[PDB]
């Protein structure tokens, strides 16, 4: 709708630091995991990261 | 079930960007039996989950 | 880490050649803590590689 997505017009995506990028090496990631939350006792898990 | 987890997208100039990070990850099933796959033919348990709307 | 090792490329035809051998391959890190995933915060020890030049 309208304002749905209101709220996502105000933030933007950032860099943080990624202390393995892939390779073994560190590096400042537009992908930075910051949490993974595991309370579904089904079995699934929810990963928050830097992009959007 | 695996000891890391990964994720990864394509930039503009398509290279592959990736951040990997420790994470233990053992999943097991609610009951009294650690299957791995939902059978044709069994019994109905609450569980919770993480509901996509 | 795996029981074997596995290298193939593409020929002209476009078929795929590999070999593969039995290698056994379960790496430790440095160290007294068998750890996966290099963190952030840390200490640094001395270590040896081969490298790329």
């Amino acid at each position: 709708v309208s304002q749905h997505f209101n709220v996502y017009k105000a933030t933007r995506p950032y860099i943080a630091y990624c202390a393995d990028c892939g390779a073994g090496h560190s590096c400042h990631s537009p992908v930075a995991i910051e949490a993974v939350r595991s309370e579904a006792t089904d079995g699934m898990l929810k990963i928050q990261f830097s992009a959007q | 079930p695996g000891e890391f987890l990964q994720v990864s997208i394509q930039d503009t100039r398509n290279a592959v960007r990736a951040c990997r990070i420790q994470y233990h990850h053992d999943p097991q099933p609610v009951g009294r039996e650690k299957f791995t796959i939902r059978p044709h033919y069994g019994k109905e348990i609450p569980c919770t989950t993480y509901q996509q709307t």
